[PDB]
């Protein structure tokens, strides 16, 4: 390979698990709870850091 | 103490049996299923057959086959020939019947299942690759493609071409057909003969006639040859030799030692060989050469083996048959013929002074005439032979139709035309 | 009927007898057709100093190439017609000559192999006509990795030894060996008592004793004077040599353990060992089902190519480990799962596997003994071994003595916590630091 | 779904007075909880594998 | 096998180590 | 002595059969098997014909599951037709690796 | 040719206890390995302190 | 690959009943003559 941003740098390739990934199609609509899962814990923290930034 | 026993049932089957003093018995079913019995269209079973004897078969499954010998020391051997196929059984005296009922699953159970009968397939190259190393390999068997068109031409091993197709129906059907009640011969070298009967009468009864095949035989004079890169070049010149257990045979074979150079001693030169010392003194330096000879049911090949370097290969080649010319032209002293019969004499019976050889020896005479022929009798017929005789065979490889299998560089490798 | 044991007592027994010199007489007798003769001597590679590492390899090409009285060819054409083998090996600690022929042919026999011992026509001619043979072995002997590996080996588990020398021996030795050195060499160590004359087959032992021709003795001392042992200890060495070359194919690795002499009841145990580990080759017929590890794992991950387990047994030396040839981008694998098989002995030994090794052995060690040329040897080299016994019936029993706890606790001297003796001939590239095949040998964790 | 809805009612008895009422509904759910997932479930698991002859 | 009495090497030393390091 | 029971069962077998879903999307029972080390090695042990139903029963069926869609009340698995085609290759393996553990004891 | 090979002289970087070209190291090195494992046991002892 | 550079090659096929026996055993594996 050549200028394939992706597995030219190798941190760039680990990037590829949100992208490139074998996904299941059929897949209730409960699966989106895992993503969410993340959503709020990074919610929580830049939430949580302001107000530690007044508390 | 006791000799062995034949007995040949109602079936066909021979059995024999000798037991000995020493604590190793072996027992050994030969099937009558050599190379020779495939067609253009089954060409590679024997081979693929001989290499799947640890598969599952009806009554034990492939880990149990294994482990179980393994479990009590014991060996499995499988060999086979263009004509034969002997299937080998080692084990300790007290072990013989947990082996044994291992012998008949392999050989009449066998189960060959698409998955693992498919697994396999790759072992044949693997094989195949390791027995191709030795020039001897290819060119011996080049030399019996060359020399017959139809059966024995058939090689031992799976033609490149074959490897993966060779499918279990065509393994169950050469079972079926080849390894039957007519064509087998039990030995064994440390059991009983009453019990092995027995099991023999029990398990071996099944119906097949010979030649579901193809059988017949045919000699056709044909060059085979092989370039390559290497110094060294191996070539065969062979002319119909005479058939198995018979005089003429015979008589080649006492030929055959008086040329024949099997070296008798380590790091020594034949004085005795001919083919050596004519080669030798129109020969260079490093070069190595000797009487071939195979013997079969309905054919033989005899002539020499050569071993030359690039520029050397004719001029040995050559050598080597003006030799073997000069015995035909009647130049051969009493001295020599007596010398070589002693020579054979000697071989013969180092050929049996081991478990292993006079087991061989036993089961291939129980497949070509149906009985034990004892040694000295033996010796007698190879005495037999006439001083004459021999130049008399001699006389027909010079005037009988060639056929050479060479490998290496042949720049200087005469054809059928240049001898 | 009959049964294993029963067959094991009712074995000819084997007839140790002495001349005056120290001649050893041995013979196994059977009534038979062959005889395999044999003059077992045992000055070997090990006494050679380092210009003559060669010697004794050297006399080997000259045994059969004349005697006074039977000059050029005369020895092989009088063993050919009689449609006799004669056979010598050299090994680094016992040379030996023997000839395989018609019991009826005894009589010219022992004659030829007496003769070929003591008189050896070597003319200058003959000399540098070897030589050049010698010179032109050694270079197809480099054509063979795993000659090259145990040689190797050797040399670095006996660094610093006499022992540590080729038998093949130096390259340049073979050129400057002077021809008076054969002399030396033959006349100081073919003296029996260190030679065995030995047979077996279809002779009556009475007649071998009286036919050994009584010309030359053993001009040696009647006191201690002598007993300085010439067979003085080899150090023991743990190091490794690593002879790496990316331009073969596969790479071949020796890995060993220092052992004990020939004669040690720890040392039928060690084989005992060994049955279990086994050994496997790309062609073996049961592959993933072979019962032991090493073979499974090998045979279902295409791990090696071919491995085997050995021991080699000297007097005051042993050579213990495996030997496996393996890609180059196996050679960690393979380390692993051997190193792990030994450990998994010593400490997690189970009787039933104990037990099958065990069989192995008696067969390994039985079917060995067929044929007259087999039965010679252990007979001739039983004698310097082990000594004047045959000890093939006491074997079912001391193998029979084998527990699990036996074969644990014997095993557990020589590899744990030991210091291996590591070569390869490279693609060595990924072979283990030696610090870690060193802590292969204790158990952490792996 | 009976777990969840136990799970549910148990829920409920957290924002309540620690009283009869409360008590012997909690204590008979803490059972059920239980049984649901250390007994009723495996067991009806079985069944259903023999129901479709499994 | 030779696990009760690694075991039992191994108990005894969490032992010690608590008793002791606690 | 069983005549009414186990004649009867076929009656509760017959309900559940439907119950489970799995009837109507086009799959079989054998395709509903949790796929784990057994099953996988039956699984390869299956015929070209077989082997490729299976895969596209379950392609059909994954793709009526991610659209939520049943299918036609005529095109569905009837009980009477249970191909168990895997129980035979499966039983096996099963069978080899008992063996191979017992074997294992001593 | 590949038995003109010696292996070099490591008198030097060996130790008393197994110095002799002529004995035995099996009797000698029970006792070097205590040595060096009494290393390691000292150390993981201080340090545990 | 074993180089086969001098005098002693003595490879050449020829015995008595077997000629060209190929082996192929579950344990060892070969080729005779
Ligand atoms: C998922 C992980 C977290 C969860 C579940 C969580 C949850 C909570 C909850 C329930 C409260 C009580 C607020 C109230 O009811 O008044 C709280 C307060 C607080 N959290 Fe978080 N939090 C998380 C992560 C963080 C992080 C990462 C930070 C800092 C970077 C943080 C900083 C604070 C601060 C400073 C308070 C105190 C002031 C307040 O009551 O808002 N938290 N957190």
């Amino acid at each position: 390979m050549t200028n394939i941003r992706k597995s030219h740098p190798l941190m760039k390739i680990v990037n590829n698990a949100f992208i490139d990934l074998p996904a299941p199609s059929n897949i209730s609509s409960w699966w989106n709870f895992g993503s969410l899962l993340g959503i709020c814990l990074i919610l929580q923290i830049l939430t949580g850091l302001f107000l530690a930034m007044h508390y | 103490p006791q000799d062995l026993e034949f007995t040949r049932l109602p079936n066909g089957l021979v059995i024999a049996s000798l037991e000995n003093y020493a604590p190793a018995s072996r027992i050994g079913l030969f099937i009558k299923a050599g190379s020779r019995y495939e067609n253009s269209n089954n060409l590679g079973t024997s081979h693929l057959l001989r290499l799947a004897s640890s598969l599952t078969t009806k009554g034990a499954s492939s880990f149990k086959i294994t482990r179980g010998i393994e479990a009590v020391g014991g060996k499995l051997s499988v060999t086979s020939t263009r004509e034969n196929m002997a299937y080998t059984v080692e084990c300790l005296r007290d072990d013989v019947d947990i082996l044994m009922e291992f012998l008949l699953n392999v050989t009449t159970a066998p189960e060959f299942r698409r998955w693992e009968v498919a697994a396999l397939q790759p072992q044949l190259r693997i094989d195949k690759a390791v027995a191709l190393q030795n020039p001897q390999a290819h060119v011996i068997e080049n030399l019996h493609a060359a020399a017959y068109r139809n059966a024995l031409a058939n090689s031992l091993y799976c033609p490149d071409y074959r490897i993966g197709k060779v499918t279990p129906v065509e393994l169950h059907d050469y079972v079926q057909n080849h390894f039957t009640s007519a064509r087998m011969a039990l030995i064994g070298l440390g059991v009983s003969h009453p019990v092995l009967k027995q099991v023999a009468e029990q398990f071996l009864n099944i119906r097949g006639g010979l030649g579901l095949s193809g059988a017949k035989a045919k000699y056709h004079g044909g060059e085979i040859r092989e370039q390559n890169g290497d110094s060294l070049v191996h070539a065969a010149l062979v002319a119909e030799s005479a058939a198995i257990g018979s005089a003429e045979a015979n008589a080649f074979s006492v030929l055959q030692h008086v040329l024949g150079a099997g070296p008798h001693v380590k790091r020594g030169s034949n004085a005795t060989s001919s083919l050596y010392q004519a080669v030798a003194k129109g020969v260079h330096q490093p070069f190595d050469v000797s009487a071939f000879n195979a013997s079969y049911s309905d054919s033989g090949l005899f002539g020499f083996y050569t071993i030359s370097q690039a520029a050397s290969a004719g001029d040995v080649i050559k050598a080597a048959y003006n030799q073997v010319k000069t015995i035909a032209q009647g130049n051969l002293s009493n001295p020599d013929v007596q010398a070589a019969k002693n020579k054979l004499k000697a071989g013969y019976l180092m050929s049996v002074e081991s478990s292993e050889g006079f087991l061989d020896e036993v089961g291939s005479q129980a497949l070509a005439a149906g009985s034990y022929t004892p040694p000295s009798t033996v010796l007698q017929q190879i005495d037999a032979v006439a001083d004459a005789d021999v130049i008399n065979a001699a006389k027909k490889f010079v005037s009988g139709r060639k056929s050479m299998a060479a490998s290496g560089n042949l720049g200087h490798t005469p054809f059928i035309d240049e001898l | 009927t009959a049964t294993y044991a029963q067959a094991l007592q009712s074995v000819p027994e084997t007839q140790v007898s002495q001349l005056d010199n120290g001649l050893r007489v041995a013979s196994e007798q059977s009534s038979q057709p062959t005889c395999t003769v044999g003059v077992w001597i045992d000055a070997g590679s090990r006494y050679e100093s380092e210009k003559n590492n060669g010697a004794g390899y050297f006399v080997e090409h000259l045994a059969f190439k004349g005697t006074k009285n039977r000059p050029g060819n005369a020895l092989e054409k009088e063993v050919e017609s009689m449609g006799a083998h004669l056979n010598a090996y050299s090994t680094r600690e016992h040379t030996a000559y023997y000839i395989k022929a018609l019991s009826k042919d005894l009589p010219k026999a022992v004659e030829l192999l007496a003769d070929i011992v003591q008189n050896c026509s070597l003319e200058d001619s003959q000399i540098e006509k070897e030589r050049d043979v010698i010179l032109q072995e050694l270079q197809e002997n480099d054509t063979s990795m795993r000659d090259v590996v145990f040689n190797y080996l050797h040399a670095t588990a006996f660094q610093g030894t006499p022992l540590a020398q080729s038998v093949e021996g130096p390259s340049e030795n073979v050129r400057k060996l002077s021809r008076a050195d054969l002399t030396e060499y033959l006349s100081r160590h073919y003296k029996a008592p260190r030679m065995v004359l030995a047979a077996a087959g279809g002779l009556e032992h009475r007649q071998l004793l009286d036919l050994a021709q009584k010309h030359f003795s053993g001009l040696s001392g009647t006191y201690d004077e002598d007993a300085v042992p010439t067979l003085s200890p080899c150090r023991f060495t743990g190091s490794q040599i690593c002879h790496r070359e990316d331009g073969l194919p596969l790479a071949h690795v020796a890995i060993a353990v220092e052992g004990p002499g020939w004669a040690h009841p720890d040392n039928v145990a060690l084989q005992v060992a060994n049955a279990i580990i086994g050994h496997y080759d790309c062609t073996y017929g049961g592959g993933a089902h072979l019962s032991s590890p090493l073979a499974s794992i090998a045979a279902t991950n295409k791990l090696c190519q071919s491995f085997q387990t050995f021991n080699i047994c000297y007097a005051d030396t042993g050579l213990l480990g495996a030997h496996f040839v393996c890609d180059h981008m196996s050679i960690d694998d393979m380390m692993f799962v051997l190193q792990g098989q030994w450990m998994r002995l010593c400490t997690s030994a189970t009787e039933s596997e104990v037990l099958r090794g065990k069989n192995l052995l008696r067969n390994a060690l039985v079917s060995h003994l067929d044929g007259t040329t087999p039965v010679c040897e252990d007979i001739g080299r039983s004698l310097l071994t082990y000594g004047r016994r045959i000890p093939l019936a006491e074997w079912e029993s001391r193998i029979a003595e084998v527990d699990a706890r036996v074969v644990r606790e014997v095993c557990s001297k020589y590899f744990y916590d030991q210091c291996p003796a590591v070569a390869g001939f490279g693609p060595i590239e990924q072979l283990p630091d030696y610090n870690r095949i060193r802590s292969g040998m204790f158990w952490l964790r792996f | 779904w009976a777990l969840v809805a136990d799970l549910l009612t148990l829920t409920w008895i957290g924002g309540q007075p620690v009283e009869h009422p409360y008590i012997t509904i909690g204590q008979l759910a803490s059972v059920l909880y239980f049984l649901l997932i250390l007994v009723l479930m495996p067991t009806a698991g079985t069944i259903e594998n023999k129901l479709l002859k499994w | 096998r030779n696990w009760v009495p690694t075991a039992q090497l191994w108990g005894a030393v969490g032992a010690v180590g608590l008793v002791s390091a606690t | 002595a069983v005549s009414a029971s186990s004649r009867w069962l076929e009656g509760i077998r017959k309900w559940y059969y439907n119950a489970a879903g799995f009837n109507k999307l086009g799959l079989m029972r054998d395709d509903t098997i949790h796929e784990n080390d057994d099953v996988k090695e039956a699984i390869r042990r299956l015929p070209e014909n077989l082997y490729d139903d299976r895969v596209f029963r379950i392609k059909r069926a994954l793709d009526l599951s991610m659209r939520q869609q049943i299918l036609p009340k005529e095109q569905w698995t009837k009980y009477e037709e249970d191909k168990s085609y895997l129980e035979p290759y499966l039983k096996e393996v099963i069978r080899e690796r008992k063996e191979r553990e017992e074997w294992a004891k001593k | 040719s590949h038995t003109d090979i010696k292996v070099p002289d490591f008198s030097d970087y060996r130790r008393p206890e197994v110095l002799d070209s002529t004995k035995s190291s099996k009797e000698s090195s029970e006792a070097r390995k205590g040595f060096s494992y009494l290393v390691t046991a000292t150390t993981t002892v201080g340090v545990a302190y | 690959k074993r180089s086969v550079l001098c005098r002693e090659s003595l490879r050449g096929q020829a015995a008595g009943r077997p000629l060209v026996a190929s082996v192929s055993l579950n344990v060892p594996a070969s080729v005779r003559y």
